[PDB]
């Protein structure tokens, strides 16, 4: 699960960075 | 279920992040160099374990195949509050409810790789609502939403 975890926090801040480009 | 081409493509580029020579494989060496420049430090052993959660044939690496299998099982099992909830907490090192605008715009300069210091300035500038110099997990949901 901690593995995983990391992995898709860095998905997450990546998909943070498309969001806020969007705005 | 369902995974359109572009959900696919923005997992290739967490893959890519990883996979930073382009050779389709994330390997030990690669995963410790984007860890330890976040702050953290496992062993190789810790790297090597790490690897085989995800590495579904048992060569050693992850290929895309194995990391969009992970990532789209995660994003399936996982309700989209609670995997915001637990990035914050995976950036919270302290556990102490905030991530401080430094350690935030470190993060955000080494995992966008070619994001220039304006842009994570406002990109902070925006993240902290109240100004107080850290990004708590009220203001972490409204980056995310
Ligand atoms: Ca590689
Ligand atoms: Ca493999
Ligand atoms: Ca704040």
């Amino acid at each position: 699960e901690v593995t995983v975890g990391k992995f898709y926090a860095t998905f997450l801040i990546q998909e943070y960075f498309r969001k806020f480009k969007k705005r | 279920d369902q995974l359109t081409e572009e959900q696919i493509a923005e997992f290739k580029e967490a893959f890519s992040l990883f996979d930073k020579d382009g050779d389709g494989t994330i390997t030990t060496k690669e995963l410790g160099t984007v860890m330890r420049s976040l702050g953290q430090n496992p062993t190789e052993a810790e790297l090597q374990d790490m690897i085989n959660e995800v590495d579904a044939d048992g060569n050693g690496t992850i290929d895309f195949p194995e990391f969009l299998t992970m990532m789209a099982r995660k994003m399936k099992d996982t309700d989209s509050e609670e995997e915001i909830r637990e990035a914050f907490r995976v950036f919270d090192k302290v556990g102490n409810g905030y991530i401080s605008a430094a350690e935030l715009r470190h993060v955000m300069t080494n995992l966008g790789e070619k994001l220039t210091d304006e842009e994570v300035d406002e990109m902070i500038r925006e993240a902290d609502i109240d100004g107080d110099g850290q990004v708590n997990y009220e203001e972490f949901v409204q980056m995310m939403t």
